[PDB]
């Protein structure tokens, strides 16, 4: 707040700006396909 | 019949530590094509 108040008076102590904090927690999105080595070798499209 | 990769030797030394499991793999195949080209002879064995 910006206190205009009385011009001809001791100037009052204005409230300070507030601060907030956002706790953005990281978490793993994971994929674990158990492909068989057979398909990797036998496919001719590069299945991996 | 063989694969294009052939023999592949992967020394897995991680899954069971204190061990090297030397996974050697070869895709092998065999088939009797045109059986008229092959003949068998079973001996009587006495």
């Amino acid at each position: 707040t910006v206190n205009h108040g009385e011009e001809g008076k001791t100037r009052e102590q204005t409230s300070t700006p507030q601060i907030n904090e956002v706790s953005i927690k990281l978490y793993p999105v994971y994929a674990y396909p158990r492909t068989t080595q057979e398909i990797v070798d036998f496919s001719d499209v590069d299945i991996l | 019949v063989d694969h294009e990769t052939g023999v592949r030797t992967r020394p897995d030394n991680l899954t069971e530590p204190g061990f090297i499991k030397i996974f050697t793999q070869k895709y092998l195949g065999g088939g009797v094509v045109d059986s008229n080209a092959i003949k068998i002879l079973e001996l009587p064995q006495d």
